């Protein structure tokens, strides 16, 4: 049961969420690193105020 | 040869102007030109009128004004046919006269400001996007009005609704379960109507007492007479009806916006639904919607007729007044005028919104003019618009009525409130008032069908939206050539007989008249009649009409034709059909196909390329020729003269046949000697046989005009050239592009071929360190430059013809970013016809060219002429398309009889007339014969034995004249080309107007065998000068799985296209000359796997001994 | 998407028997260039296989002999034959081609039964079946020419279907 | 007279009594002539063929 | 179908209805409970434990079940097929919690995974059959009498 | 050079994940713009993921397919083919735990 | 067509046994050149190309023809793994 | 002789519905309603038709191409369920064993109240062809070994056979009572369908009777009509 719940979660390979350059200077991506990307900020962010001891609120 | 014209309705008045629709809707939209910002915004001058008077004044700040005064453009930075090469939007800029004042009555007016320019429409109708021939459709929707629908759910009674049409404006619906629930639906809240009956300043007394009369049933109103007494109270409580809470203060918040702004009215100042309300409601109403002033409460003679209505309705007979959505008289259209200035509006509101904004920052008096401007948010709206507008399409230009037509259609889709996608299976019907008004039988073929429709050709749309149709006034017998345009409603009141209705003079000729009641089917003697059709004609589509002997084929298949029609493209050797309905001629004027003179004068010069010509008066008139020009869909667009010089010539005059035009007729094709019969099942299923000899003739012969472009992008890993210079290897390979990067126009290009060189650097212009050592030895220049030269994609090519180069080009190029110079290359082909192409008779009958026979063995008659064309009979009886046939028959009399047809649509022709004009025939084809001492061919003998057994001819007669007798069957005898013998069996020939068909690049023939691959799902890719993979779906894995070929679908679906590595081994090992590796596991599940991983979910792949596999051996396995 | 796919018009080849169908040279020409191109070494006209390669890339340097091997390649194979919609397995069918002029798909009359489908512009999908294995399940249990009775009705599904039944009938 | 079914018929049997195989040989042999004899056989559709009974 | 004047042999439609008779369900457990609507053939052995094969004597009491297509499949034991349908997500993660394993009986599965087919070719019954000349049936010999060093 | 007769599916052992991670994502940033660099410890840090040019570490000390898998001592990515860039799993530690939706919104919420 | 298809099915209990037969000896009697067939040279696929008749190289077509002479035997299991290839190798290299 | 005629006759193509239209009366159209009109279309096809009379047809023709619309689009949406339901069955065993089966009648009870009717030859053969007899049959002075195949005729006779009221149920084995493990015996199956002789193992029935199915769909009446 325990195991439906997370702490570590997974990561597609790279080349299945690609990044490539386009058309004269720009380049595009798909949405999960971005959904990726957002995650990582937030647990990191988590971890210093914890680390903060900062207010459980 | 001589026009012979049939029928005999006499056509009161000709057709009205066609694109007549967009010109105008637009014109009347604009008032640009004439229009001295005198009296009228009805349109765009109305969307300033709104969008202004826009104030934000505190009465402590004083004046802040900020008001409309006059718009203006009129400048169109380049002209259209520049705006084409160049990529360009054909439009001018649009200037406004405003006005901004101070508290201190500081009226500073900056009357400028052009920042926004909006497209302009073409002298034939259509739009120029960015060098794009682009259209816009005409799409209907429900007329904005009051309707009482049947509730559904309920069968016991129905539901009352209300439709002002604002992006953001009113949309009312009633229902109750009344016992005290006056069921008054909102947005998606409801409650009693009693609470705004008291708003309006009257109680349960002057309203349920006085109306709920013969509503005795008022009950299901009456229940707070409380609340019903001090307007006041009900006033406020109402509110909650809102969302969140917010106190009494606004006495008038979204009350004066439902009274006399923009919200409630569906029209301006009532002609939208006020004919529709008030003359299905008793009288008129308060101003345009709702609004009331100078008293500060609000009146509502709104809901006052409604609800009473529904109870004049959820009565006895007082009325019954019911609404059938799909009548037409209940319908509106928006156009391309009106459909773009709404639009106009949402980006304009969307400026208003940023004007605000800068009230906030903005100084004392250092706002005035336009600080507080900016055109994008509009600019966008609008260009966004047109260019990315679902009824913003390219110009059909296949050829004329294509094109033509194109713009005549009528869609239904569009707005996300008045267009869906949910499959309206009665509303894709053909409702009965379409009668006059829509193509009843033209509509695309296809999931789209019923959606989306042409125009009745006499059909027209009045500035309120509505169609109208022509009808000649009637008395007791006498008929005036008084016409009538109406609408739907207006329509239903009265008894129209059919056009065709025997005559004198005027007197009917009749004791008994055939006629519709608002659709009905009725017969009646004269003195009942009141109205009459003015053409059949009226009824269909302008290209349905241009099919002959209409009222015999099935409108099923009739439908294909007018399709088909539009499908039709340009042969060099353009021929209008032996036989016409009669529009032929009138449509090229119209379409703006040809040349005309708008006086009359002497040919003065008239060169290949352009003409000259002197009027009366004197005036030298030089009109330029577009000659070879590509269409949207590539099609040639040239006109060609037809006058000589010295030759004088009077207004209205052609000059210069358009792309299908022959004598100013449209010449969609080419009449010809087809027999209908079967040869050798080579015309077995639609299936189509030709005489080689049409070839040499050249008759269907076309011009296709194809254009590719590449581009100069200034590259991170440094900029790519177009040289002639290049890595490649061979020289012979650059015979033609010797042009300075360029190849030398007018050359034989062929797949593989280098229209234009260019080169950069690959692998990062990293040289690999294999190639590295094998360069070397040979002279190790790696010149980090890759060729990237564009080639002639497989297929074909033809020769070149023209180039164009833009280089940021200083005159006006806007290259997109990243490029630094761009290329075009037009090559032609004279396509000419080859087994395969596809032909189609007006007559729904289309079919592929099966095979091409040699002259020889092709059937011919005793004189030894050959048809040109073998049509199978099977496809007729299962098509009830009869018409052709006839059309072949008399096709057949004016073949000898050297002369053409005009047969009107249900009208025109008739089998005696025709029986006759052969009898005429018959002495050319068989008269002479004696007059050269020739008599009856021994075999013709042979046959006519047996011909008589089938009753075709009647016994004992002559020889000779038992054939005519034939004949007069439109059948003749045919001799086969290659026995010899006859065929045991008269045949029917004759001529046959058909056409030749557009070839879709699509519908190209493909071959892929191996090349790129989608970067992700790694699943076969096309690229430019490399095809796709075929699209291999379930549907066909299912049928694969039915017969049990599992390896196949396998590799089918491993190795043949997403499992990688094999791919490789596999065509290595092929080429190797050897067997097949086996299947590994496709991306697209490995990627699978994956996926669950990603979303923390473990996929074991597992064997029996149950024991984990790994999928990916190795680059999974870690540490 | 497949790899050794195309796509073209379809044309009724009455030459053709109930086995055989007619296919563009040019297009059959791709879809096997790997094979052919070996044959190619394979004979002298070829030296080696980049040779022949580019030796294709461009049509107005296509040799003759060429297809004069590439037919020698066929020889035995058969191809398979998709009109969609695929609605019952007979919605794919094997022959062995026979190359032809012209940018067409010459289809076999009989067929056009289960290939409901007729030419009135009707195009049709072709493909290889590319190993030893592939070629034997088609060649045995697919080919046209060995499924004449209905799997569902058990009735002959490839029987005279218009022209030729009139004929007869006369 | 030869029809559909006569020859559908004629067919299964066909199938049945003898091979396969063969059977398709019959076929193409009706085919062919099935084919021949259409062209020759002088059926052509006029107008007047729509043969209009008078009891209508 | 006749009355379209369509011409269908019975079997397959009886095909498609076995499926719907498919599954069943349970009214006595022995070892399971009761909502337990199961692919009928699992009762020769488990049903067969009857008095004889397990020979302890619990039978199990079921009762017949009708469903619809869509129904009956969606419930395979096969979690794939039954994923590649609508409503993937619960499928799935009902398998995972039962940490379900898919044979390969059906295609859908085996297919989709890259697998040869299970039938046709695929059909283990004839998949192996062996051949080879008889010019090798003199082969055997060799590592037949690979044993007769003199 | 075998084959496979049964396909499984079973939750996922924060140590089987774990199990798969050829590294920790740390760091959001995406790829360096001015030359666009998988960041370090980021997204695409090949050194988790793999070489982005087959056989070939990332400052380059190691090339040729004569390195078959050895580590760079220095960039400290491996030596492979870079197509294993797209099968290559990494991982995030949690701070805290978060819940799997799955079984949550899917009804009966199988946790609950 | 197919010559002897009916007969050919009427030797076998499985319509895709069959198939599978074929193929098998195909490959093999592929990667053996051809020395394996068990028929002589008077009857030998051919072709016409260059005016003449040489070797047809459709393997199926072969298997097919010794088929149908009962010159070759198939079975469900008929012997080792590895002998085939081993004693096949040997009698003719290919190669 | 006549052309129409013939085609029409051997079948060629065109039925009886196609020709009165062209010959003589095109007959009744009805309304969008769907309620049939009160006033019929006269005309024949040759004869030619009135504006009011070509109109009023074209209702049916759109609801025509409409109709077919949404099969011809597509339809697969059934024999995709079948599939989804029926892949995984094959012809796996020889000889299941089941002792049990089921009889196919030729007789119909209720088409008036219960008397009793022959069925169509038709439907018959769609029940019994490449059947696999159950038990033995004694009939017309000649026996069924019982786990023989149905051919054509066999049926036919049988068919025969019940008319010398002499019969009325049959013996079959059949799918439903079939043993088999998700899949089906040689002998609880029969004929092959594409050949006509007994079903080879390894068959993909499940799939084949699935397309069966949904392949014809395409072609019946979809909304109710009448
Ligand atoms: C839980 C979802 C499983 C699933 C559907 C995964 C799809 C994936 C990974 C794809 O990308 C696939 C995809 O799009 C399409 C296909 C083929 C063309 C169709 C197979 C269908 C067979 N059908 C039957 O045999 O029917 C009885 O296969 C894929 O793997
Ligand atoms: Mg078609
Ligand atoms: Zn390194
Ligand atoms: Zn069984």
């Amino acid at each position: 049961p325990e195991w439906m719940i997370l702490e570590a979660v997974p990561v597609l390979p790279p080349d299945l969420r690609p990044m490539v350059q386009v058309d004269g200077g720009r380049f595009a991506t798909s949405d999960l690193n971005d959904l990726y990307r957002r995650l990582i900020n937030r647990n990191n962010r988590l971890k210093k105020l914890l680390a903060q001891g900062a207010p459980e609120i | 040869m001589e026009i012979k014209r049939f029928g005999r309705i006499r056509e009161v008045i000709p057709l009205p102007p066609l694109t007549e629709i967009q010109v105008e809707s637009y014109r009347r939209a604009l008032q640009a030109d004439v229009p001295p910002e005198k009296r009228e915004n009805v349109g765009i001058q109305a969307a300033f009128r709104e969008t202004f008077p826009i104030e934000e004044e505190d009465k402590g700040k004083g004046g802040l004004v900020l008001d409309f005064l006059e718009y203006r453009l009129g400048e169109p930075p380049f002209p259209q046919d520049e705006c084409r090469e160049k990529d360009l939007t054909y439009q001018a800029p649009l200037y406004a006269r405003l006005q901004l004042i101070h508290k201190d009555t500081g009226l500073i007016k900056e009357d400028e400001v052009f920042l926004g320019h909006i497209p302009l429409m073409t002298e034939d109708g259509s739009f120029i996007i960015n060098g794009a021939d682009r259209v816009i459709v005409s799409q209907i929707h429900r007329s904005p009005g009051v309707y009482f629908t049947p509730d559904p759910a309920r069968p016991g009674r129905y539901i009352a609704s209300i439709i002002p049409l604002p992006k953001r404006g009113p949309w009312i619906d009633l229902e109750v379960e009344p016992n005290g629930v006056v069921s008054m639906k909102v947005n998606k809240r409801k409650f009693p109507l009693v609470l705004l009956l008291r708003v309006l300043g009257y109680d349960q007394e002057t309203l349920a007492r006085e109306l709920g009369a013969y509503g005795e049933l008022v009950q299901g109103l009456m229940d707070e007479s409380v609340f019903a007494m001090r307007p006041e109270e009900a006033l406020i409580r109402l509110f909650t009806l809102l969302r969140p809470g917010d106190p009494p203060k606004r006495d008038k918040a979204v009350a004066y916006v439902y009274g006399l702004i923009a919200d409630p009215r569906r029209y301006d100042l009532g002609e939208a639904g006020r004919y529709k309300a008030e003359e299905k409601l008793g009288i008129r109403l308060s101003g345009r919607t709702l609004a009331r002033f100078e008293d500060g409460e609000f009146k509502d003679e709104v809901f006052l007729p409604t609800l009473r209505y529904l109870f004049a309705l959820t009565a006895g007979v007082p009325g019954h007044e019911v609404d059938d959505i799909d009548h037409l008289g209940n319908r509106r259209i928006r156009t391309v005028g009106e459909l773009m200035t709404d639009q106009f509006r949402v980006g304009l509101a969307r400026l208003a919104r940023g004007v605000r904004e800068r009230m906030l920052m903005g100084s004392e008096d250092s706002l005035t003019p336009a600080k507080l401007v900016n055109s994008r948010p509009l600019e966008a709206a609008i260009r966004e618009f047109f260019s990315r507008s679902q009824l913003s399409q390219f110009k059909d230009e296949t050829n004329p009525l294509s094109s033509l037509r194109h713009k005549r259609r009528i869609s239904a889709l569009g707005p996300g409130g008045l267009t869906r996608e949910r499959a309206g299976f009665d509303v894709r019907d053909v409702h009965r008032t379409h009668y006059g008004r829509i193509c009843p039988v033209e509509t695309p073929e296809g999931a789209n069908i019923g959606l989306i429709t042409s125009l009745a050709a006499y059909a027209r749309v009045d500035e309120l939206g509505f169609i109208r149709t022509p009808y000649r006034r009637v008395v007791g017998g006498v008929v005036t050539d008084e016409v009538v345009y109406m609408t739907a409603t207006e329509e239903d009141r009265y008894t129209i007989a059919q056009a065709n209705t025997p005559l004198e003079g005027n007197r009917i000729a009749a004791e008994r008249v055939v006629a519709r009641r608002k659709g009905e089917p009725v017969i009646v003697s004269p003195e009942e009649v009141e109205f009459m059709d003015v053409s059949p004609k009226q009824v269909f589509s302008v290209n349905t009409n241009l099919i002959p002997f209409l009222e015999h084929d099935d409108a099923n298949r009739a439908l294909m034709g007018s399709n088909m029609q539009t499908q039709a493209v340009p042969l060099i050797r353009a021929q209008a059909p032996v036989v016409m309905t009669g529009l032929e001629e009138r449509v090229v004027r119209d379409s703006l196909a040809a040349l005309y003179a708008e006086e009359d004068g002497e040919v003065a010069k008239v060169d290949g390329n352009r003409i000259v010509v002197r009027y009366e008066d004197g005036r030298l008139v030089e009109y330029p020729l577009r000659r070879f020009y590509r269409s949207n869909q590539g099609t040639a667009l040239d006109q060609r003269p037809r006058v000589v010089v010295g030759q004088r010539v009077r207004k209205g005059d052609l000059l210069a046949d358009g792309p299908a035009s022959e004598n100013g007729f449209l010449a969609l094709g080419q009449n010809v000697l087809v027999a209908i019969m079967p040869f050798d099942g080579y015309n077995f299923e639609d299936a189509i046989v030709i005489s080689e000899e049409l070839l040499k003739r050249d008759f269907y012969t076309s011009i296709h005009i194809e254009r590719y472009e590449i581009e100069a992008r200034d590259t991170k890993l440094g900029p790519e050239r177009i040289t002639r210079d290049i890595p490649h290897l061979s020289e012979a390979a650059l015979r033609d592009l010797d042009e300075e990067g360029v190849v030398r126009i007018g050359a034989e290009v062929k797949p593989g071929d280098i229209l234009v060189g260019r080169t950069s650097f690959k692998g990062e212009s990293e040289p690999t360190p294999e190639e590295r050592l094998l360069r070397s030895i040979f002279g190790e220049k790696a010149r980090d430059v890759k060729d990237t030269s564009l080639r002639v994609p497989p297929g074909e090519g033809g020769i070149v013809v023209r180039t164009v180069r833009l280089r940021r080009g200083d005159p006006g190029v806007e290259l997109k970013p990243g490029v630094r110079e761009v290329v075009r290359v037009y090559v032609a082909q004279k396509r000419k016809l080859q087994v395969g192409d596809k032909l189609a008779n007006r007559h729904g009958n289309k079919g592929v060219v099966a095979k091409i026979l040699p002259v020889e063995d092709m059937p011919h008659l005793p004189d030894g002429t050959p048809v040109d064309v073998i049509l199978n009979p099977l496809g007729v009886p299962s098509r009830m398309n009869l018409g052709q046939i006839l059309e072949t028959h008399l096709g057949l009399a004016g073949y000898f009889l050297g002369q053409r047809y005009i047969s009107p649509i249900f009208d025109g022709a008739k089998e005696p007339e025709i029986k006759e004009l052969l009898a005429q025939a018959f002495e050319v084809y068989f008269g002479k014969r004696k007059g050269e001492g020739f008599g009856v061919d021994k075999r013709e003998v042979e046959v006519l034995r047996r011909a008589e057994k089938l009753g075709l001819v009647t016994p004992g007669k002559t020889p000779e004249e038992q054939l005519k007798e034939l004949f007069l069957q439109g059948k003749v005898v045919l001799y086969d080309g290659r026995t010899g013998e006859p065929i045991e069996g008269p045949i029917v020939v004759g001529q046959m107007f058909i056409m030749k068909l557009y070839h879709m690049v699509e519908d190209k023939m493909h071959a892929r065998s191996t090349g790129p691959y989608s970067l992700i799902t790694q699943q076969p890719l096309g690229g430019k000068a490399q095809f796709g993979g075929q699209r291999f779906g379930e549907m066909e894995v299912w049928a694969l799985e039915a017969y049990g070929a599992a390896h196949t679908l396998q590799e089918m679906l491993t190795l043949k296209s997403d499992d990688i590595e094999g791919r490789n081994a596999a065509y290595e090992a092929i080429i190797k000359g050897e067997d097949v590796p086996e299947p590994s596991v496709p991306e697209s599940f490995r990627v699978l796997v994956k996926e669950l991983q990603a979303l923390a979910l473990d996929v074991q792949t597992l064997d029996e001994k149950d024991n984990p596999v790994d999928i990916f051996e190795g680059l999974a396995s870690k540490r | 998407r497949v790899d050794y796919s195309g796509r073209s018009v379809i044309v009724v080849g009455p030459q053709l028997k109930l086995h055989q169908c007619g296919l563009p040279k040019r297009m059959a020409l791709e879809l096997f260039k790997p094979f052919l191109l070996k044959k190619m070494e394979e004979k002298g006209i070829a030296p080696n296989v980049k040779a022949a390669r580019r030796m294709l890339e461009r049509q107005r340097d296509i040799k003759d002999e060429v297809w004069d091997a590439l037919e020698e390649v066929i020889h035995g194979k058969v191809v398979l034959l998709n009109r969609a919609p695929t609605l019952h397995r007979l919605g794919i069918q094997a022959f062995q081609p026979v190359l032809v002029e012209g940018q067409s798909i010459q289809l076999h009359p009989l067929v056009c039964e289960a290939f409901n489908a007729d030419f009135d512009g009707d195009q049709m999908a072709v493909h290889v079946p590319l190993s030893s294995f592939a070629q034997a399940e088609a060649r045995i249990q697919m080919l046209s020419a060995h499924n004449l009775l209905s799997p569902a009705s058990g009735e002959p599904l490839a029987k005279p279907s218009r022209d030729i039944i009139l004929g007869l009938y006369y | 007279p030869q029809e559909k079914n006569s020859l559908k018929d004629l067919v299964y049997q066909a199938f049945l009594r003898l091979g396969m195989e063969k059977t398709a040989r019959l076929l193409d042999a009706l085919k062919y002539y099935g084919f021949t004899f259409s062209t020759t056989s002088g059926i052509t559709i006029g107008i007047d063929d729509a043969v209009i009974p008078e009891e209508k | 179908y006749r009355a379209q004047g369509v011409k269908l042999h019975d079997k397959h439609i009886e095909i498609v209805v076995r499926q719907m008779m498919k599954y069943v369900e349970v009214t006595d457990p022995g070892d399971s409970r009761l909502l337990e609507g199961q692919v009928l053939e699992k009762w020769d052995v488990e049903a067969l434990n009857e008095r004889l094969i397990a020979e302890g004597k619990t039978p199990v009491a079921w009762k017949p079940l009708l469903m619809g297509v869509t129904k009956s499949a969606l419930s395979t034991k096969s979690w794939l097929s039954a994923a590649s349908f609508q409503n993937t997500t619960h499928v799935l993660t009902e398998a995972a919690i039962a940490g379900k394993k898919d044979e390969l009986i059906g295609l859908k599965e085996n297919v989709i995974l890259g697998r040869l087919i299970p039938a046709g070719t695929g059909s283990d019954f004839v998949r192996f059959t062996q051949v080879v000349d008889q010019k090798t049936l003199k082969a055997i010999e060799e590592a037949r009498k690979e044993a007769v060093e003199a | 050079k075998k084959e496979v007769r049964k396909v499984r599916i079973a939750l996922a052992s924060p140590e089987k994940i774990r199990s798969w991670s050829y590294g920790e994502v740390e760091k959001p940033e995406t790829i360096n713009y001015r030359t666009l660099k998988p960041e370090r410890d980021g997204l695409f840090d090949e050194r988790i993921f793999g070489p982005i040019k087959d056989y070939e570490c990332a400052c380059g000390k190691y090339k040729r397919q004569r390195f078959e898998g050895k580590v760079c001592e220095r960039c400290g990515v491996e030596v492979t083919k870079s197509i294993v860039r797209r099968y290559r799993m990494g991982h995030i530690e949690l701070a805290t735990p978060a819940a799997h939706i799955w079984f949550v919104k899917d009804v009966p919420s199988k946790i609950g | 067509a197919e010559p002897g298809i009916d007969k050919l099915f009427g030797m076998v209990d499985s319509k895709y046994r069959l198939t599978v037969v074929v193929a098998k000896r195909a490959q093999q009697l592929l990667r053996h050149g051809f020395k394996n067939t068990v028929l002589e040279p008077e009857e030998r696929p051919k072709m016409q190309t260059l005016e003449g008749l040489f070797d047809d190289p459709n393997a199926e077509t072969w298997a097919m023809k010794e088929l149908l002479t009962g010159r070759l035997v198939f079975g469900e299991n008929l012997v080792p793994e590895d002998r085939l290839q081993k004693e096949m190798e040997r009698i003719y290299p290919g190669e | 002789f006549n052309p129409l005629y013939v085609m029409a006759q051997s079948g060629a193509r065109g039925n009886p519905q196609q020709i009165r239209q062209l010959c003589g009366l095109r007959g009744l159209m009805q309304k969008p309603s769907g309620e049939t009109f009160e006033v019929p279309v006269r005309s024949s096809f040759r004869e030619g038709l009135t504006v009011l009379e070509y109109f009023i047809s074209s209702h049916g023709a759109r609801k025509g191409g409409a109709d077919t619309a949404l099969r011809t689009a597509d339809s697969g949406y059934l024999t995709r369920k079948l599939v989804d339901v029926t892949h995984e069955i094959v012809v796996r065993e020889a000889d299941c064993g089941t002792t049990n089966y089921i009889s196919v009648p030729l007789f119909q009870p209720d088409e008036v109240t219960r008397s009793l009717r022959l069925r169509k030859r038709a439907d018959i053969e769609a029940g019994l062809y490449g059947r696999v007899l159950a038990r033995e049959v004694e009939v017309l002075g000649v026996r069924l070994e019982e786990g023989r195949y149905l051919s054509m005729d066999d049926v036919h006779l049988l068919i025969k056979a019940a008319e010398a009221g002499e019969i009325q149920e049959v013996p079959v084995r059949s799918p439903l009572t079939c043993q088999t493990r998700y899949g089906v015996c040689q002998k609880c199956y029969g004929y092959d369908l594409s050949m006509a002789r007994p079903v080879s193992i390894g068959e993909a029935v499940g799939i084949v009777a699935a397309q069966s199915i949904g392949e014809p769909g395409t072609q019946l009446t979809m909304r109710t009509f009448h």
